[PDB]
Formats: structure tokens, C-alpha cells, sequence
């Protein structure tokens, strides 16, 4: 039944049983039922009245953290010479829950999840080695971070006109300032994201299996809107994400197996216990063996 | 403390105390009652 | 008045003519665990006068070297009769105290002891980096003797021991000494075979003289456990 | 204007955190709610669900087969079968469970739990069984006259195919912590030993060896504290196709 | 009794007395009580309104107060032909509270504490002499401090995943700003900390002696966030901890000898007087010697 | 937005500041408050608590040799036995007190002190002292006619062993300070004698020597102000094993 | 000023002033009165 | 057992006090000194300093 | 948060500002007031002496 | 604006328009009226 849980319930104490006709202790598994068993029934209990908070185990704090969801480093130089593949002083990247396995797992452990997301960006800068073997100090940057909805134009190159953004939401922030941060709303079309989804997305036989991108939340296109300077630099961008106001619906069976693509729930577990395809835990000699007997 | 004018800016509610593990411990149509024998 | 004394609990009695009054640790008195203090949710064993009784020490010898003796509170009691046998049962030991320590001589004799319960005595060892081990600790009934006394064993000051529940037993004034110790631990109940919540400390500050002829003067502990309580029922393991 | 000055912490990013933040899309309308099955508010709620133990954690038992624990009949009285060691911070049985997975994503937890075991023999099979719970303090228990002073049930096999054995809450702290030491006095929760109290008794047409299967789940008087990044997953590089959300 | 006291005690002018069967001045050190001897009962006294103040002896003023608890230098630079013992751009410290003596005895005064944390991290930088022996400024780094429990996963890497801090409580920070500041809740499993464990954290005997990990509030991760720059720096953080919201119990005497490890209370005392094992206070030439005697 | 400037001092971190902080663990309930004996909330009541005088601070006294005087019977009349400086601040009797201790993390002090002895010698022992207190501004008294010009109390050994001389709060200024001009005149407390009043008198059977112990507490008219770090505890290097946290 | 949502964060608190010397000054059963001896 | 520590003093004597324990209503004055209806128990003196 | 934004004039120091700053000694008790003769609050008081 | 909780900690105070120049000006026990000669 729903009730108001802020504290760890109470224990009432108990005197013996010997009454005909009453079982406590035993119960039917088959029912699909979790044992009702009171240690009251079970052993003679003295009074104890609990204080014992539940609030660290909310579901809003323990999932309102802020996650390293994206890391990227790029140079920021002069690109004339640089391979088409590389991140010409600006990358783009598709947001993702998947690629980092602790937030994961964590989201994993439950069916459907509806959260506004608080977007957490921080900066950091090195001088290149090996491009100019001497240091002389980090430039004080400016960074354009863009939204750019899933499929929609994303800019192709620095300086490309693409930035001016004239209906995409921009933030414009320093290295030297605090990291940039910013509320993206709940804006899957359903009313909950789909954290698993069993089905493909499209109307022929070809699309994506477990790939639902109505919970794709879009893409983040970043920019250095400084020119390049006469020496190269690395510049990585994290990108943190703390879901909040969150709603949660069907728990589901923990993840065991290490993590293979950020696409599926592919799996090939260890090579040896624990968590290996055929033993998940680690051994022991037997079933009578005691891990870690206390022995005086 | 939001200043802000959408509601979702605010900042997170962990106000929310409310429980019912029945549906996840004791998902049977016909409750069962302690002492007494389930089958 | 307040020199007359007799302490009785279970079958055991004690009667003291040469009393100067006797503290209460802290001003408290010893209880049971509430209800609303308590954690372990089994119902408690409360043996009451099996083990809320007199448990006399073995004697220790006042000389004129001594250094002071100690004894750490379970560990001393904890393979003594009923209190013995509950704590060796039960995971879980909870109790205060009542200690009375004797001590008589002639009225030619001087001597001055202070007689110090220690909450939480962590002994230090000297000249060394090294912990000090098991066996340098946990000494039992026999219990140990102060290397350092006036620095009491712990590098801090046997002057300023008096912020302790103590009395003196003054050879002059009184033969007696009694202290009541509450339950005192940062847990309401804790293992008795692993950590020691009080340390009784007997210290010659003033050494034993006299000119008349020489005579044994031993020191005598007597510790009644105090509202005994058990958690845990189990094999015994000692 | 006003008169201020910034105390130390200004503008440092800490994870935990919780203030309002800009909202990027103004006037963005979220999608209605919709009633769905199966809502969770609290993780405790998760914790009480029994789930199965993997008591036969052992070589040559593999993977389905790690989840039941085999009785045969015995020819010598007052028999062990097997133990169960309860530290659910280290691995172990419990570890692989929802009480367990759950639990792991903190560092200190309170209250009592229990264990249930499903009798999977057949009709005709017989047999009486007892589970102990052993306090810590000594060594886990290798016969029964010693497993018996303990907290127990004797289970007797029949209609009701499944019993419950309850771990209360035996500690000296309010709390107990999740870490690596294993005889920490802080730590370490005791025992469970499973002894034959008769035998299992079969007829001839029925099998001779039987399974029992065991599941653990928290009561409502558990609690957990000092939540921390959870040991059961990590990775050492990129995960495949992580890369591809660049290009 | 208890009572509110704001002010030191008022004194009350007294008269002669002659009476018989009153002894105010005698006591009885046996009882172990101090001594109820009034100023008023020993010499004849003069009216006094006392308005004195006893608030900086408050408890929690006497203990309030950031003290340094940590100090760690290291390198900040390409670790590759580094030694393994070395910091290599991150360091993990056991929180404690006994490394630096003025707090540590402060608290050993009591035998049982209570309190949160207030956590102060201040960073210095500077330029590595004799690796290259020039100067060319600070850069402005940003650092990752992790929250671990005690014996949980430590971060074995300066860009190990364990960074990503999916649940551990972690802040980042920046030279140029003020120094971090975080509040640690009272974490023990037990009512109060104890400042003095006379017992061993193990079921074997084999256990440590003094320590009870209960009283451990857990493991400080430090990191440069920032990749190496081609030169080397030498960072120093140092973390101060500041009590609040105190409770103190059973006040013990303080100590004499100086400290000898942070783990036990081991004790060798100065080669001679003071402070040291045999003579604690300073000595004078005889017991009718007045040291700084006033001659005119 | 607000407009605002920043005052001087902005952003900087003073030890002795008093703000709230972003808590670290959200939502962390903490451990249940439990009754303990012998709470401390003021420092003052430490102070009250009397403790041994370290008198016999000389050369040849060894260890708790120190924490006793020893008295003799004199065949001169109104004899010196011993005195006692009065500066809580330098190095002396006083200083390894629980008033001294604690007085010594402060510079300014004031209100009155007790002192004291208890006689320790035989039942057949008898004897009259004199204790006597000079306020200061010339040489400590050195007969015991210039001494019993101050104030002092007779001292007659009996069933109550032990007498009190109060040290009156004397002063021009509300506070004296604990600064190291020994001499200074907001400095300076004065001195402590103590005479032979008649004699020490003890049959043969007796010991013929016999000692006084002495302790010295505040009265509740004391009061402490200006805190520093206490000057009793330094260390010139890290101490053993606080490299091996950070291991 | 105290914006923060658990009431741990909260600035120090000096206003605690009471006290009781006699826990450690007079922990007796029997108490004693002023001039009248001890014994 | 049951006992009393005696301090020599002002008062010159001591009283202990052998209670009734008996399984039985009444004890027997029979010639079987080892009989569990008559054996009564032990008073034994030790020196406490 | 709070949305602020700094002025002209912030961080500067002026000597004749007035403003509150923070106490180096929490809890410290002042020493009682005493009457003392003569006391002068305003310079003009000076200026009337010949 | 004062947050801080020692009164000490306060800006100054520019309030007190309290004069009394006769204790500088006429420290005389006989008070000198206006015309009539002082001596």
C-alpha cells in the first residue's frame, strides 16, 4: 500500500509461540510473492524504535548526480595540413548516455526514466609537445557550445556561418570563468525516455535494434571561437550531466557483464570469475568452505 | 533560490517520500496474510 | 556519616568503616539500554544478580618501588563466573560498573594512592614507533603494571589524571576507595572480547613508608558488574 | 549597488551539488505524463525483493547451475550441507543480488534481512533441515550441536515448499560499514550453516538428489548511507561504437 | 548543576567570622572532589559585578577553527621515467586528523567527539628548478578532488575512468580561484567519533591497536585535470579541516611528550627537561628558589 | 540582474570564519544522538577541576618524585619550606595543570585560583604550616614574619587532610596577559610560601619524613580570552607513519 | 545565511551556553555543604 | 558464593548470613553428612588484604 | 541563483569607505566599559578652548 | 549590512551629535554668568 517511509520501521518485542495452525516462517516462493516473515515471528524481539533515515536511497538522490557523460580532445592550431577525420578546432558530438559505464549502469538499473538534465561543461588546456617543445602560457579561450537537434545541419567547419545561430541555443563561456552550465528540459516525445527498448525504429526491417533516438536528446556542437593562434594547443571539453526531477518506472536486474559497445547490451563477460559469462561470482573450494573464517 | 521563468530550471525535489514496495514484493491478486499458510 | 559504607548486590557484600564518601562517574548512575537507544533488535538476556555481583581480583603487593598497577574493564572479568560465561556466549556485552579498592594499614604507616578510572586508556609504548601488540593490552584478572606512571603510559600527564572519576585512598584518612561507572562507549553495545571501555588505574603517587616493623600491605580490587545485558546468543568461544 | 565579496568554494563545480541552472529552451513545453506500471520513489523499495543467492559458487558449477545447492541422502546423522558467508561488500553469494547490487552503491547499511529456500524435490521427497544464523566472534560452526545455539528455524519439507530464516539486526553500532577488511568488527555479520536435521528420504521412482534454492532480501527496517561508485562495473578503455557519436 | 552561564560569577563582600564548628577552608582530597573553598570564606571580600564574557571558551568556538590536516607536493609534468612511489599528477591521501600536532592535541583533549567538517583545499604552484631553469608564469590548472570511502576503489591513474565519479562526491576547482570549500557531514557509525579507541578493529588478534576505521572519514583523491605541459611544475595542495556543530565528551589530560607516529600514542620525551619522560616542567634550583624573582 | 561590487577582502579564506558550505553528501542522515557521560561545553569547566602541582621541579627528582613535597622536622623555628611562582604562562609548577594547559592556548586571563595541599604523612603525624600569598611588586618573602603580612590561612593537620589558600584576583587590570615579560607589571601574579607554623611532630614508630601533595584549580570568577596556538606541543618534521597515508 | 538544502551545511553554532562543573568538580552521591567538614 | 568482605574498624564484628537455600521444605538431622537432604554447604574465611 | 552583475568601483579600496568586515576573533569579549573623565566626541568641543 | 555575528565586526558608527564643551571650556565649580564680572 502507498504510504509517507522517512524512517526505517520499528520493532515491536515479542514473547514465544506455540500456536496450532500458524506458520510464519513458511511461504510459497511459486507465488511470485517475497516472504513476508516478521523477525518478530521468527526470533523473540526486544522494542526498538528506529531513526534510521531513508533519504540518501531517494531516487532523486541517487540519481541526481552530475556524470561524466562526454570527453573529447582536440588541437587547436592551424588545420590547412590535418587529416579530414581530425577535429579541425571544433568537434561535433552525438549525446549519448551509454559511453561512460558507471551513469550507465546506474540509468540501466530501471525501465523508463523522465529527468530534465542539468549540462555541466568544464575546459581544460595544454600546450602542445612535440608541435613547439617550450611553453610560454595558457591562452584564456572562448568557447561556443551549440544545440543542434538529432539529423539537423551541424556545422562542417570553425568558422562556418552554421555558428551564427540564430534559433539553436548557444552558450558562449571563457576557460577562465566557472564551467558553463545549462537546464536541457525533458524532451523525449513520449513521456518517459526509454531507457531499453525492445524494437527497431523504422518502417522497414533495416533500422537499429534498441536504438529509440525519441530518447536521443540531440547533438552538442563545439566550437573555439578564437582564431588560431601562431603555436598549437590540446583543448578537452567534458561534458557532465546530472538528471533531475526525475520520475522512474520498472527496476530491472543490475548489469554483470562488462560493457562491449555504447549501441547494444552486447556481452562476453571475463575472461575468469567474477563476472564471467559462466560464473558471475568469484569461487570458492566448496559450498562448507568459509571465505574469510574468523579463526583465533 | 530560481529566478528563472520555466519551471524545469529549478533545482532537484527530494521531497518525495512516498513508498509502495507491495507492487514489486506482493504483485498477487489475493493479499497474503502472516501466520497463516500462503497455499 | 560519610565514612561507613556497605555495597550490596546479588549474594555478595561489602562493608568499608574508613570510607570517604564515593564518586559517581560523571554524576551518572548505571542503566539499561532504552528502547529508544537501542540497535540490536533481539531480545536481551538480563542475568541481573548472576552477574551483578562482587567479583573479588587477585591481590597485588604495595613496595616501595611500585610503579601502580591497572586492570582493563571487561577484559578482567571477562573468563570470571556467570559474567564470564554470558560474555563468552553473547557477541554482545553491555554493563557499568561499582569498583571498591582496599587497602588498610597501621596508623604508623603513610602512603597516598590515586585510584583512577580511565575511559578509553589507548596505552602508548615507549621509545618505539611500533603499536603495542595483543598481549601487551589484553591482560586479563591478572591485569598489568604502569611503565611510566607519571606520564601514564600515554604521553599525557599523571597530574592531570583528576579530571578522571578517582579518589584517594589516604593511609592517614581512609582504607577504601569506591567509584560507580556508567555504561561509556561511543556504541550502546559493543564486543567485550575486543575493546576494554574502562581502565582501572592504581598509582602510588605517594610511596608506602613507615618505621615500625615491615608487614605485607596488599591492594585489593572488587568489580560488580551493573545492569548486564547480552546480545547475540551463540556457541561459546572465549 | 549591493556590497558583497565571494567566500571560499566561489565558483567551484562539486558534483553533488543542487541549484537552479539556465533554462536552454524557453517556453519548451515537456511532454504530458502518462500513468505507467511500476513507478519506484525510494531504492529500498528495490532491496526488498528477493532475489536468488549464488550459493554454488564453486569450479566445475557453471553458469544456471551456480544458483541451486544439491542434497542427497546422507548415511551419518546431523550432517553439514553447505554455509553462506554474509558480507555483502566483498564477493560472495549475496553479492549478485538486489539487496546486494543495490547496497554496493553505498558504504554503510543497517537492518535485518532474509534468506528463503524453495524445497525444488519432488512430491514424494522428505527430509527436515536447520538453518542457523551464527553472530560473529568465532569460527563459522562445522557441526550441528554447535550451530544450534544460535539463531535457527528447523524447516520441514511439504506443502508449503519454502521457508524463511531471519538475519536480525545484531550489531553493536547503528551501522555497519561496506569495507574491504572482512574481520573488521565492523564488518562482519556472522554466519549462516544449513545442517540435516534428519535426512532427505526419497522412494525409488524419485530422484536422489534434490535442489534448494535460495534468495536473500532486505525487511523494511534496512537503510543504507554514504553513497559511492559502485565496484561491480567499470571500464578500462572507450566502449565500441563511442567514438562513432563524434563523426 | 546545570545552569546558563553567560559571565564569570559575581563576588560578595564578607564580614569576620569566628565560628565555632565551620571549617570552610579544610577539605577532603580523598573524595576526589575539588575543593568548595569561596573567596568569601577565606578573606574578607569587596562587593564585585563581574561582566566578564566566557564565550571564546565555548566549546565550539575553542574547536571551530580551520586547521591544516594535510600537506602534498608533487610534480605536475610527463611521469613516463617516473619512479612508481612517485605522485604521478595525482595523489590519494587517508584522511586523518593526527599529522599535525596543534589540532591533534586540541582534540585529544576530549575522548569523544561529535561535529561535521568544514573542508578547505588551497593550491600553490610553482616553476620545477634544475628541470628547466627558467621562468615563463603559473598557469591558472584546474583540480579534481574525489570523495573515496576508506578501502574503496582509489583512482590508479592520473586519466584513469575511475574519475568519471558517477556516485563519489567530487569537486573541481581552479588555482585562480578562492580555495575550495566543502562540508563533510558527521559520517561515523556510532554517536560520536573516538578520539581514543582502547581496543582492536579485528575478530583476530592480529587487528590494529588504537584504531577503529569507524573514526576514519575517508580518502581524499587529487587530481590535475589539465594534460602535462611540455615543462615541469611542482603543485603543493593543502586541505584544512575546520569542526562545527561540536559535542564533546570526557575531557582527558593533555598531552606532554611529543607526538612519535600518527598511529598510536607512543611516547619518548625530550633529551632533558622540559617536556621530557623524566622531568616535565623545567627545573630550578630548589624548591624555596623563586625563578623570576623581582630585586630592587 | 542585482547590481554589485565586490568589498575588500573578497575571496579570501580566514581560519577563524564562520559561513555555511555546500555539504558534500546530500541527503546524509547522520548517526542517532545517543546519551553519553560527562559532556563538555564550556572549557572553563575543565579549568575548575584541580590538578597536581609539579613543586619539586629540581634536578634529582625523578618522574612522580616531582608531584610531592617533602617535609622533615626542623630544630629551627619559623622555617621556609617551600614556594611556589604564580606565572601560568613560562615554565613552572603550574604549567602542566589542566588550568594551565588550557589557559595556555590564551593570552589574557583573570579571576581567582585555589591551592590545595593535601598532607599525606602518618595518623600520628602532626603539625601546623603557614600558607601565605604575596601580591606582587617587591621579592618573594623569605622569614615568615614578612610573609604573614600578605594573605594567607594556618594550616592544622588533623582528620581533614587537606586546606585551601585562596589566590584572590588581585589586580589594576581586568585581565593580566600570559606574555613572556615575566616581570611585566600586567604580568606578574605575585608569589606562594609556605612556612613551618610549629613543627612536624611524629613519634619514633612513624616515618620522619612526610609529604604534601599539591593541586591548584580556577574558581568560577576565571575567565579566558585571545586564543593562540598553545605553545606546549610543536613538531619540527612529519611524524612516523603520516607518510604512509598517502600510500 | 544558510541556502543550502541539509542542515549540516550550516555556519557554527556559539550560543550554547550552559554548563555543569559539578559532573567533574562534585561527582559525589553525597554532596557537600559550604564550612561543614568534608568527613 | 554467597559472601561478606569484613573491614576491621569501630564496629568489632560482622554478621553473615547463611540463607535458606534447600531444594526441600526441611532439612533432615540424619547420619549421612553427604545426603542432598542434609548436606547444608561450606563457610570458608580468606584473607581480602 | 542569484543573476548579479559587478559595478565601477568593485574590488577597489577606498580609505574613507565604510562597510562591516570580518571578526579575527569570533566570541572575543571586549573588556568592560569604564567612565573615564574627560571624554571628547566632537573636535569642535577642542577648537572652543583658548 | 552586517552578517557577521560579532557586534565588533560592524561599519562605524557616525551617530553621536552628543557635546558637552564646558568640561574644556568652564572646568570652574562656580558657573560664570554672562556680564556680570568673573571676579
Amino acid at each position: 500500500i502507498e504510504s509517507i517511509i522517512k524512517t526505517a520501521t520499528d520493532t515491536v518485542k515479542s514473547e514465544i509461540n506455540a500456536e496450532l495452525g500458524v506458520v510464519p516462517s513458511l511461504n510459497a516462493v511459486e507465488t511470485g510473492a517475497t516472504s513476508n516473515t516478521e523477525p518478530e515471528e521468527a526470533i523473540q524481539t526486544r522494542t526498538v524504535i528506529n531513526q534510521h533515515g531513508v533519504s540518501e536511497t531517494l531516487v532523486e538522490n541517487f540519481l541526481s548526480r552530475a556524470a561524466l557523460v562526454s570527453k573529447r580532445s582536440f588541437e587547436y592550431k592551424d588545420h590547412t595540413s590535418s587529416t579530414a577525420r581530425a577535429d579541425k578546432n571544433f568537434f561535433k558530438w552525438t549525446i549519448n548516455t551509454r559511453s561512460f559505464v558507471q551513469l550507465r549502469r546506474k540509468l540501466e538499473l530501471f525501465t523508463y526514466l523522465r529527468f530534465d538534465a542539468e549540462i555541466t561543461i568544464l575546459t581544460t588546456v595544454a600546450v602542445n609537445g612535440s608541435g613547439n617543445n617550450t611553453y610560454v602560457g595558457l591562452p584564456d579561450l572562448t568557447l561556443q557550445a551549440m544545440f543542434v537537434p538529432t539529423g539537423a545541419l551541424t556545422p562542417e567547419k570553425q568558422d562556418s556561418f552554421h555558428w551564427q545561430s540564430g534559433s539553436n541555443a548557444s552558450v558562449f563561456f571563457k576557460i577562465s570563468d566557472p564551467p558553463a552550465r545549462i537546464t536541457i528540459p525533458f524532451m523525449c516525445i513520449n513521456s518517459a525516455y526509454s531507457v531499453f527498448y525492445d524494437g527497431f525504429a523504422g518502417f522497414e526491417k533495416n533500422g537499429l535494434y534498441g536504438i529509440n533516438p525519441a530518447d536521443t536528446i540531440g547533438n552538442l556542437c563545439v566550437r573555439i571561437v578564437n582564431e588560431h593562434q601562431p603555436v598549437g594547443f590540446t583543448v578537452t571539453v567534458r561534458v557532465y550531466m546530472k538528471p533531475k526531477h526525475i520520475k522512474a518506472w520498472a527496476p530491472r536486474p543490475p548489469r554483470t557483464l562488462p560493457y562491449m559497445s555504447i549501441a547494444n547490451a552486447n556481452y562476453k563477460g571475463k575472461e575468469r570469475a567474477p563476472n564471467a559469462l559462466s560464473a558471475i561470482i568469484g569461487n570458492r573450494d566448496s559450498v562448507k568452505t568459509m571465505p574469510h573464517n574468523i579463526v583465533n | 533560490i530560481n529566478f528563472y521563468k520555466d519551471s524545469y530550471a529549478a533545482s532537484a525535489s527530494k521531497q518525495d517520500f512516498s513508498q509502495d514496495p507491495s507492487k514489486f514484493t506482493e504483485p498477487v491478486v489475493e493479499g497474503l496474510k502472516a501466520g497463516a499458510p500462503v497455499l | 556519616s560519610d565514612r561507613v559504607l556497605q555495597l550490596k548486590l546479588g549474594n555478595s557484600a561489602i562493608v568499608t568503616q574508613e570510607a570517604a564518601n564515593y564518586c559517581c562517574a560523571y554524576g551518572e548512575w548505571p542503566n539499561y539500554l532504552p528502547d529508544h537507544e537501542a540497535v540490536a533488535i533481539d531480545k536481551p538476556t538480563q542475568p541481573e544478580t548472576a552477574t551483578d555481583r562482587f567479583y573479588t581480583l587477585k591481590s597485588v603487593k604495595w613496595e616501595t618501588g611500585s610503579t601502580g598497577w591497572w586492570w582493563k574493564l571487561p577484559d578482567a572479568l571477562n573468563n570470571i563466573g556467570m559474567f564470564g560465561q554470558n560474555v563468552q556466549h553473547h557477541y554482545l556485552y553491555r554493563s557499568g560498573f561499582l569498583i571498591h579498592v582496599q587497602c588498610n594499614a597501621t596508623k604508623f604507616h603513610q602512603g597516598a594512592l590515586l585510584v583512577v578510572a580511565i575511559p578509553e586508556h589507548q596505552r602508548g609504548a615507549h621509545n618505539t614507533n611500533t603499536s603495542p601488540g595483543f598481549d601487551d593490552i589484553m591482560k586479563g584478572e591478572e591485569g598489568g603494571t604502569f611503565n611510566h606512571p607519571y606520564v601514564l603510559d600515554d604521553g599525557t600527564s599523571l597530574a592531570c589524571a583528576t579530571i578522571f572519576p578517582h579518589q584517594w585512598i589516604n593511609l592517614r584518612t581512609n582504607n577504601s576507595a569506591t567509584i560507580v561507572l556508567p555504561w561509556m562507549n561511543a556504541a550502546p553495545m559493543d564486543f567485550p572480547l575486543r575493546h576494554n571501555q574502562w581502565t582501572l588505574a592504581i598509582i602510588p603517587v605517594v610511596p608506602l613508608g613507615t618505621r615500625t616493623t615491615s608487614s605485607m600491605v596488599p591492594i585489593t580490587v572488587s568489580i560488580a558488574p551493573m545492569c548486564c545485558e547480552f546480545n547475540g546468543l551463540r556457541h561459546a568461544i572465549t | 549597488g549591493v556590497p558583497t565579496y565571494l567566500l571560499p568554494g566561489s565558483g567551484q563545480f562539486l558534483t553533488t551539488d543542487d541549484h537552479s541552472s539556465a533554462p536552454a529552451l524557453p517556453c519548451f513545453n515537456p511532454t504530458p505524463e502518462m500513468h505507467i506500471p511500476g513507478q519506484v520513489r525510494n531504492m529500498l523499495e528495490v532491496v526488498q525483493v528477493e532475489s536468488m543467492m549464488e550459493i554454488n559458487n564453486t569450479e566445475s558449477a557453471v553458469g544456471m547451475e551456480r544458483l541451486k545447492v544439491d542434497i542427497s541422502a546422507l548415511t551419518d546423522v546431523d550432517q553439514l550441507l553447505f554455509n553462506i558467508p554474509l558480507d555483502i561488500q566483498l564477493d560472495g553469494p549475496l553479492r549478485n543480488t538486489l539487496v546486494g547490487n543495490i547496497s554496493r552503491y553505498y558504504t554503510h547499511w543497517s537492518g535485518s534481512l532474509e534468506m528463503t529456500f524453495m524445497f525444488c524435490g519432488s512430491f514424494m521427497a522428505a527430509g527436515k533441515l536447520i538453518l542457523c544464523y551464527t553472530p560473529p566472534g568465532g569460527s563459522c560452526p562445522t557441526t550441528r550441536e554447535t550451530a544450534m545455539l544460535g539463531t535457527h528455524i528447523v524447516w520441514d519439507f511439504g506443502l508449503q515448499s519454502s521457508v524463511t530464516l531471519i538475519i536480525p539486526w545484531i550489531s553493536g553500532s547503528h551501522y555497519r560499514m561496506f569495507n574491504n577488511d572482512a574481520k573488521s568488527t565492523n564488518a562482519n555479520v556472522g554466519y549462516v550453516t544449513c545442517f540435516m536435521q534428519t535426512n532427505l528420504i526419497v522412494p525409488s521412482e524419485s530422484s536422489d538428489t534434490c535442489s534448494l534454492i535460495g534468495f536473500i532480501a532486505a525487511k523494511d527496517d534496512f537503510s543504507l548511507r554514504l553513497m559511492r561508485d559502485s565496484p561491480d562495473i567499470g571500464q578500462l578503455d572507450h566502449l565500441h561504437a563511442a567514438e562513432a557519436a563524434y563523426q
